[PDB]
RNA sequence: CCGAGGGUAGGGCCCGUGACUGGGGCGAAGUCGUAACAAGGUAGCUGUACCGGAAGGUGCGGCUGGAU
RNA sequence: UGGGAGAGGGUGGUGGAAUUCCCGGAGUAGCGGUGAAAUGCGCAGAUACCGGGAGGAACGCCGAUGGCGAAGGCAGCCACCUGGUCCACCCGUGACGCUGAGGCGCGAAAGCGUGGGGAGCAAACCGGAUUAGAUACCCGGGUAGUCCACGCCCUAAACG
RNA sequence: CGAUGUCGGCUCGUCGCAUCCUGGGGCUGAAGAAGGUCCCAAGGGUUGGGCUGUUCGCCCAUUAAAGCGGCACGCGAGCUG
RNA sequence: GAAUGCCGGCAUGAGUAACGAUAAAGAGGGUGAGAAUCCCUCUCGCCGUAAGCCCAAGGGUUCCUACGCAAUGGUCGUCAGCGUAGGGUUAGGCGGGACCUAAGGUGAAGCCGAAAGGCGUAGCCGAAGGGCAGCCGGUUAAUAUUCCGGCCCUUCCCGCAGGUGCGAUGGGGGGACGCUCUAGGCUAGGGGGACCGGAGCCAUGGACGAGCCCGGCCAGAAGCGCAGGGUGGGAGGUAGGCAAAUCCGCCUCCCAACAAGCUCUGCGUGGUGGGGAAGCCCGGGUGACAACCCCCCGAAGCCAGGGAGCCAAGAAAAGCCUCUAAGCACAACCUGCGGGAACCCGUACCGCAAACCGACACAGGUGGGCGGGUGCAAGAGCACUCAGGCGCGCGGGAGAACCCUCGCCAAGGAACUCUGCAAGUUGGCCCCGUAACUUCGGGAGAAGGGGUGCUCCCUGGGGUGAUGAGCCCCGGGGAGCCGCAGUGAACAGGCUCUGGCGACUGUUUACCAAAAACACAGCUCUCUGCGAACUCGUAAGAGGAGGUAUAGGGAGCGACGCUUGCCCGGUGCCGGAAGGUCAAGGGGAGGGGUGCAAGCCCCGAACCGAAGCCCCGGUGAACGGCGGCCGUAACUAUAACGGUCCUAAGGUAGCGAAAUUCCUUGUCGGGUAAGUUCCGACCUGCACGAAAAGCGUAACGACCGGAGCGCUGUCUCGGCGAGGGACCCGGUGAAAUUGAACUGGCCGUGAAGAUGCGGCCUACCCGUGGCAGGACGAAAAGACCCCGUGGAGCUUUACUGCAGCC
RNA sequence: GAGCUAGCCCUGGCCAGGGUGAAGCUGGGGUGAGACCCAGUGGAGGCCCGAACCGGUGGGGGAUGCAAACCCCUCGGAUGA
């Protein structure tokens, strides 16, 4: 059957993207919070 | 004259629909469309806001003249009667010696070919808007304007009209559809006759297609829900309503009176509603 | 081939009968009231409508085959 | 051919009196109702009186033992459209007539459907009386309906 | 109660005997035939169907008879539901 | 040493289940250390509205080649989507961008919000919509509308010539639109040809033939031809299209008008460039100087912005054209021609799947286009089959029980069972024929029945031709032939009578309920006069609605028919300028603290003072409610009638043992041999009843009852057969569970159901296929039940707040 | 977090084939004119049968699955809410 994952580029930099995370203080956060991590990507890798 | 269907589906023994007979004209002049935005009932926060709305067919927007004081003393002939999906009423495509062309919402009686002309000169007759002072006391009229230059917003609706009672200084006194008894400022315009397309209100629907044609989604009842959901909800099996008859919201829907108190207009509403 | 008739199926008419039910006629030695005949104690009768334990009442319109 | 009378019919307009309600004024202790009462209404200002307004229905006098229509039935006034009918002339046609099973149309009131309208009245209904009782008569309320359009219904002491 | 799945049916039985039938007896208000009542006896047998989820029960047609109970009201790591 | 502890390791179950669709295999040859599994050939099977081909997502080198086989691959592996390495993706014209706008997003101006931030006309962004110039063939191991070849085209720049009042982000036209049905003419695609081209074949009894087999086209500027789309022309007036306008709009006049003309597209032809089969020869050569023609069928595609009908009335903006404004009129623009210039990103490969989503090379899921032929009435259905692709990555035997899927069955025919559950029956087309009832549509495919193949003869209309032959389509009438059987296979309703509920088509608990539940046209109440009421938001702002009482919100009821009674004392809502009560505030009699004092400070009565509540009234399709006792009639029985208690008032019409009835399988009637169900009745209705509607109702229903006919392995009652497993051999090899075990029966005992205790009985050691009675077998720290001053959802005239409103 | 699912908004696309045969229109009949009747034409509909497509009715299988909802047979809708 139609599972939950319906992968669709567009979609996901739109989504998730480093514009979008910006645009919004949550967002940004986000960025602080994973760069201070130390994660390898900020943002999820999509292909364009 | 509504026309009437044969039973030839469970749908065709009750449908009826509009004779379409005053019209001349099936297509909408370009110049006067601009496309209606559907809203499915939502706001600008993408909330529904009004319920079960969406899904009708597409519809242009034909611009209407609500205003007529816009071109006084310039007559008109009336070039067509047309469709106005948006609205109950015919709408009437005037040809000004102008040159300009507009809509007005027909009046009954209204003919094609006919002169028609707005204007505290204007003759009393079908189609011709004037201020409400010169329009004599008992004349029936439609389209009326509740404030000076602020456009028509009074009986619109198909087959509804207006009567001039009275005068008193600087108003007049309408009776509007509603059977409500009002003052309305003299320089407020009206145009002479009723609302066109009477059997209007004869319409039968016939079936829940036709109402999703119209943007009409299905209405669920309070008392088919849960408590979650509304004062109705809830109950083993059908239950009665068991409190007074309320809203979703929780407000009472039997009687409780709604209109705010302290309104300024109050000074101007000689005598609520009829019936 | 036709063919008495037999068989399958489906209709039409008529008769008898049926838990129960509707009113009708007769009976009369009962109960309730007394609607009509007198102006019958609300003049009567009437088509219709709604209503009442019952006869009946009332509305609307009609007739006189109504006493004074 | 020339005239006449008429609430004959249909459509569109329009007038006044009265009832009710609403507004303003003025005023106070009752009003209403009946055989007599009571319910009801009224000091939260009724009734009676004056001015203003809204609205529906019916048309006083004329009016008659009257007129018109096939019958049902038709009554303020104006206009338009339209039927029947009588008279005089004795001009035209030349028996072209009478009736009429079926058919078709019309057909008071009540009633029905869809929509309007709703003042007064008023089935049902509620209350007060009356009465032995009173699902009545009388009284105070009161919804259909009564009115308009269209479509049905097709009855009658539709009687002379 | 860190689970012993609860009615009824089906399947498969097995046991008790306070015995429904068949076998053996005594008494009889046992003439015979047919019964009644008690005693011995569990080897075998103990039908099909209508109703109802039913167990049970009532009914139809038979029968030598159409027994009653136990086995976690036997049997859901066997089925049904 | 225990925490169903944590991490890790390793056992048991066990050589056990399983190895992922029952489309299927066999042999020969080759390679290699090794071969059922890799390559090649022949034979066999399976798909073929796909299991073939192309495109978009998504994936991201998986593509091609060489060399490999440890791991990955459910076995094997010499193979591979695996390891290593090298190679491979070529564009002005294809897609997207340097164009447009849609929802929406963003957002100058502007508005709002403690902060963060929320809005917001314009503008901008935003596509699979609009717009825009490339077709055919060849070539590579691997790209090709991209390279090449042929023939075409577009924009930009510059120049030349001719022409013109040129010029725009401004005005206007146009772009520009639905659904259903549909005409004419075409193309795509297909069938046939006794005609054209072709390697060859004559078998096994016959055929050297009007034989078999194969193929018989593709692209193409200008021109031309056919078919269509689009558009009237001139003048005069002009006050409207936020300036201007010669444009457009409006008015008038004059020619023109199912015409032509002008224009644009489609199809045909077209210089030219290509392609080109079977067969047997080793992807290539030959066939071949290939031929390339006629007829028929024919779109849902094209002409297209075509036509008609209908109501639910069917984007925008740019390109384009026209108009003018500043300007500029040596410019500028337009037309023609010529030369130059023409950027960025994508392009491999998979793509209904072993490369995408599902942890897997997973029987699941995934949008668009092509999708041949024959026959079956049609068709994308069904059967077979083309092109093309496959045999599903464990096999080989055996021929038990049992399981699955399947086939048949004597006699019976629902006796099965909760229930005909399941499975039979029926089954397409043509013809005949068809009841109650009905809202006149229907019910209806009612029911029921007859026909159905093939051969010959005669004949009727239509399409294409030409009016004829030919081809293709739709018929009719005779006479015959064969079989058990002619929709001979495959695809393809069992039916009837009668109740309940819901009017109907629809909708729903994704993954245990599809229903009688929700919705639904329709009915009624009620609110709302517009900056509406109502909803979201702190607000601004939005929805409502660019709507206006024939409208919008809320509530209930639920097509339709006939109807919808009585009670307004309580609650709700509506009305009520009186009166009672009523907070802040006003008021300030009187009293107090303090000071030597003027003074400062505090308390405080009458009185005035809203909504709300009280109070008066209205209101039921507002919340709701709708009795009891005694007595009475020519036999009994009953009670029309009377009396009395109570109430706000005491259930009307209709219905009733009911989706409601406890007693209950009520009683009676029907059906049955027999009927706790069913249908019809009765009425002491435990505990119906009128919009939480009452009673009915044609049609409808994968809803739930009852009956009958047909037919059956449902059953009496079981038998046999088939395949896939189960079994055996080779390969690979799990799992939950597991205190340890050397783990028998009975009668007892024991924390009350013992392999483990006592007594007795039985018992050589170890497996394999089977069965499930026990191990209070496994699974899940019982979901019932209680307990915890544990939690959460819901309600209200519980308490207390808050929003909101007054 | 609405790449699942629910609703709405914008823009595209899809629905073999067959059946029934509404209004209207024409002709005929009918009438004073009408209503209306008959025939032909026509091609309506939350119409009918049935693929694609969307579903998920009953049974069977599956149940450490092919699959954390699948498979077979059967069955609902299929121009419309
Ligand atoms: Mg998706
Ligand atoms: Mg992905
Ligand atoms: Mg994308
Ligand atoms: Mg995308
Ligand atoms: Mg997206
Ligand atoms: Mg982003
Ligand atoms: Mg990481
Ligand atoms: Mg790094
Ligand atoms: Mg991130
Ligand atoms: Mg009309
Ligand atoms: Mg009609
Ligand atoms: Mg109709
Ligand atoms: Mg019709
Ligand atoms: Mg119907
Ligand atoms: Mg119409
Ligand atoms: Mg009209
Ligand atoms: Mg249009
Ligand atoms: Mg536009
Ligand atoms: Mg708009
Ligand atoms: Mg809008
Ligand atoms: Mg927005
Ligand atoms: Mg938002
Ligand atoms: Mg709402
Ligand atoms: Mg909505
Ligand atoms: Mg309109
Ligand atoms: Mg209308
Ligand atoms: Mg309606
Ligand atoms: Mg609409
Ligand atoms: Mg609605
Ligand atoms: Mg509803
Ligand atoms: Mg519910
Ligand atoms: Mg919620
Ligand atoms: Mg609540
Ligand atoms: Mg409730
Ligand atoms: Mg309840
Ligand atoms: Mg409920
Ligand atoms: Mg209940
Ligand atoms: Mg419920
Ligand atoms: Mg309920
Ligand atoms: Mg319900
Ligand atoms: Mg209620
Ligand atoms: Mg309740
Ligand atoms: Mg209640
Ligand atoms: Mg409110
Ligand atoms: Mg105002
Ligand atoms: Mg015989
Ligand atoms: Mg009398
Ligand atoms: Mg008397
Ligand atoms: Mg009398
Ligand atoms: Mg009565
Ligand atoms: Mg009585
Ligand atoms: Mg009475
Ligand atoms: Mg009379
Ligand atoms: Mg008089
Ligand atoms: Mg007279
Ligand atoms: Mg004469
Ligand atoms: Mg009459
Ligand atoms: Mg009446
Ligand atoms: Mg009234
Ligand atoms: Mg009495
Ligand atoms: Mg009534
Ligand atoms: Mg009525
Ligand atoms: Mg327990
Ligand atoms: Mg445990
Ligand atoms: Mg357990
Ligand atoms: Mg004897
Ligand atoms: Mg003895
Ligand atoms: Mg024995
Ligand atoms: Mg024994
Ligand atoms: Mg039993
Ligand atoms: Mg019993
Ligand atoms: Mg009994
Ligand atoms: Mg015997
Ligand atoms: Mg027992
Ligand atoms: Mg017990
Ligand atoms: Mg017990
Ligand atoms: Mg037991
Ligand atoms: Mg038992
Ligand atoms: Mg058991
Ligand atoms: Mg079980
Ligand atoms: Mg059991
Ligand atoms: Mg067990
Ligand atoms: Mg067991
Ligand atoms: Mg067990
Ligand atoms: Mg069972
Ligand atoms: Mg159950
Ligand atoms: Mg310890
Ligand atoms: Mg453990
Ligand atoms: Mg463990
Ligand atoms: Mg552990
Ligand atoms: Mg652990
Ligand atoms: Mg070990
Ligand atoms: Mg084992
Ligand atoms: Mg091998
Ligand atoms: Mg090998
Ligand atoms: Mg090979
Ligand atoms: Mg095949
Ligand atoms: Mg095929
Ligand atoms: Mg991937
Ligand atoms: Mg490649
Ligand atoms: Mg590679
Ligand atoms: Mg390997
Ligand atoms: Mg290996
Ligand atoms: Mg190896
Ligand atoms: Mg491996
Ligand atoms: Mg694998
Ligand atoms: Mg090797
Ligand atoms: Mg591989
Ligand atoms: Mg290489
Ligand atoms: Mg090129
Ligand atoms: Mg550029
Ligand atoms: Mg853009
Ligand atoms: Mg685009
Ligand atoms: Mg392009
Ligand atoms: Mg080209
Ligand atoms: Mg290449
Ligand atoms: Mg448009
Ligand atoms: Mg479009
Ligand atoms: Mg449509
Ligand atoms: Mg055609
Ligand atoms: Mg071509
Ligand atoms: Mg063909
Ligand atoms: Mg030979
Ligand atoms: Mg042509
Ligand atoms: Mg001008
Ligand atoms: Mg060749
Ligand atoms: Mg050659
Ligand atoms: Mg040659
Ligand atoms: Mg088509
Ligand atoms: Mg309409
Ligand atoms: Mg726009
Ligand atoms: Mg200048
Ligand atoms: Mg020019
Ligand atoms: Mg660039
Ligand atoms: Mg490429
Ligand atoms: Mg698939
Ligand atoms: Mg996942
Ligand atoms: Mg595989
Ligand atoms: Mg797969
Ligand atoms: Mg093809
Ligand atoms: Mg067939
Ligand atoms: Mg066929
Ligand atoms: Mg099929
Ligand atoms: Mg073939
Ligand atoms: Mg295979
Ligand atoms: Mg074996
Ligand atoms: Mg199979
Ligand atoms: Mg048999
Ligand atoms: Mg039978
Ligand atoms: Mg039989
Ligand atoms: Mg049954
Ligand atoms: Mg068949
Ligand atoms: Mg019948
Ligand atoms: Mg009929
Ligand atoms: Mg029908
Ligand atoms: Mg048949
Ligand atoms: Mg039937
Ligand atoms: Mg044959
Ligand atoms: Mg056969
Ligand atoms: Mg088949
Ligand atoms: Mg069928
Ligand atoms: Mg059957
Ligand atoms: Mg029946
Ligand atoms: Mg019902
Ligand atoms: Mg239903
Ligand atoms: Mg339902
Ligand atoms: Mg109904
Ligand atoms: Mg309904
Ligand atoms: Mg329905
Ligand atoms: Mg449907
Ligand atoms: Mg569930
Ligand atoms: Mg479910
Ligand atoms: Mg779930
Ligand atoms: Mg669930
Ligand atoms: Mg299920
Ligand atoms: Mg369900
Ligand atoms: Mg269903
Ligand atoms: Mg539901
Ligand atoms: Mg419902
Ligand atoms: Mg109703
Ligand atoms: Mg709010
Ligand atoms: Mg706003
Ligand atoms: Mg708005
Ligand atoms: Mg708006
Ligand atoms: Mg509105
Ligand atoms: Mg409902
Ligand atoms: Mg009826
Ligand atoms: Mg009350
Ligand atoms: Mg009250
Ligand atoms: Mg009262
Ligand atoms: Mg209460
Ligand atoms: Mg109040
Ligand atoms: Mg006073
Ligand atoms: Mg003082
Ligand atoms: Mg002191
Ligand atoms: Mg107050
Ligand atoms: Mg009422
Ligand atoms: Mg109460
Ligand atoms: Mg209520
Ligand atoms: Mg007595
Ligand atoms: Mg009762
Ligand atoms: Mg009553
Ligand atoms: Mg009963
Ligand atoms: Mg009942
Ligand atoms: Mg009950
Ligand atoms: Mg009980
Ligand atoms: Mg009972
Ligand atoms: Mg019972
Ligand atoms: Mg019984
Ligand atoms: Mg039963
Ligand atoms: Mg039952
Ligand atoms: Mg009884
Ligand atoms: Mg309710
Ligand atoms: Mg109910
Ligand atoms: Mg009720
Ligand atoms: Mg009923
Ligand atoms: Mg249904
Ligand atoms: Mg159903
Ligand atoms: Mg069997
Ligand atoms: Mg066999
Ligand atoms: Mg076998
Ligand atoms: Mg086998
Ligand atoms: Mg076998
Ligand atoms: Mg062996
Ligand atoms: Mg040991
Ligand atoms: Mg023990
Ligand atoms: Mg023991
Ligand atoms: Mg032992
Ligand atoms: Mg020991
Ligand atoms: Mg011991
Ligand atoms: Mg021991
Ligand atoms: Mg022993
Ligand atoms: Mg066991
Ligand atoms: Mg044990
Ligand atoms: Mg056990
Ligand atoms: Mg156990
Ligand atoms: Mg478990
Ligand atoms: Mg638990
Ligand atoms: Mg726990
Ligand atoms: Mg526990
Ligand atoms: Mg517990
Ligand atoms: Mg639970
Ligand atoms: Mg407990
Ligand atoms: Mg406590
Ligand atoms: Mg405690
Ligand atoms: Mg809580
Ligand atoms: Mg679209
Ligand atoms: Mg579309
Ligand atoms: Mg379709
Ligand atoms: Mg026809
Ligand atoms: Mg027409
Ligand atoms: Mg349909
Ligand atoms: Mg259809
Ligand atoms: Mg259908
Ligand atoms: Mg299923
Ligand atoms: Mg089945
Ligand atoms: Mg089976
Ligand atoms: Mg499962
Ligand atoms: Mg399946
Ligand atoms: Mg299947
Ligand atoms: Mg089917
Ligand atoms: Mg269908
Ligand atoms: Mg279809
Ligand atoms: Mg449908
Ligand atoms: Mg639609």
């Amino acid at each position: 059957m139609k599972r939950t994952w319906q992968p669709n580029r567009r979609k996901r930099a739109k989504t998730h993207g480093f514009r979008a995370r910006m645009r919004t203080p949550g967002g940004r956060k986000v960025l602080k919070r994973r760069r201070q991590k130390g994660r390898w990507r900020l943002t999820p890798a999509v292909r364009k | 004259a509504v026309k009437k269907f044969k039973p030839y589906t469970p749908s065709r023994r009750f449908m009826t629909v509009a004779d379409f007979s005053e019209i001349t004209k099936t297509e909408p002049e370009k110049s006067l469309v601009k496309p209606l935005k559907k809203t499915g009932g939502r706001n600008n926060q993408g909330r529904i806001t009004v319920r079960f709305r969406g899904g009708g067919h597409k519809r242009l927007y034909r611009i209407i003249d609500f205003k007529r004081w816009d071109k006084v003393g310039i007559p008109a002939k009336v070039a067509a009667i047309e469709y106005d999906p948006n609205r109950s009423a015919r709408i009437a495509l005037l040809h000004y010696v102008d040159g300009e062309k507009r809509y007005i919402i027909a009046p009954d009686g209204l003919q094609v070919g006919q002169q028609v002309v707005a204007g505290p000169d204007a003759p009393i007759q079908v189609g011709n808007a004037l201020p409400l002072r010169f329009i004599p006391v008992g004349t029936v009229v439609h389209a009326v304007e509740l404030e000076p230059k602020k456009g028509a917003k009074l009986a619109r609706a198909a087959g509804t009209s207006a009567q001039i009672q009275g005068r008193e200084g600087d108003y007049v006194i309408l009776r509007l559809p509603s059977g409500e008894l009002r003052k309305v400022h003299g320089e407020c315009y009206a145009t002479v006759g009723a609302v066109g397309n009477a059997d209007h209100k004869n319409i039968v629907l016939g079936k829940a297609g036709r109402s999703r044609w119209l943007g009409r989604r299905p209405h669920v009842r309070g008392a088919a829900m849960n408590p979650v959901d509304h004062p109705h909800g809830g109950g083993e099996g059908r239950a009665p309503r068991g409190r007074p008859p309320a809203s979703p919201w929780g407000w009472q829907t039997k009687g409780l009176k709604t209109r705010k108190r302290r309104k300024p207009s109050s000074r101007f509403i000689i005598a609520r509603r009829k019936k």
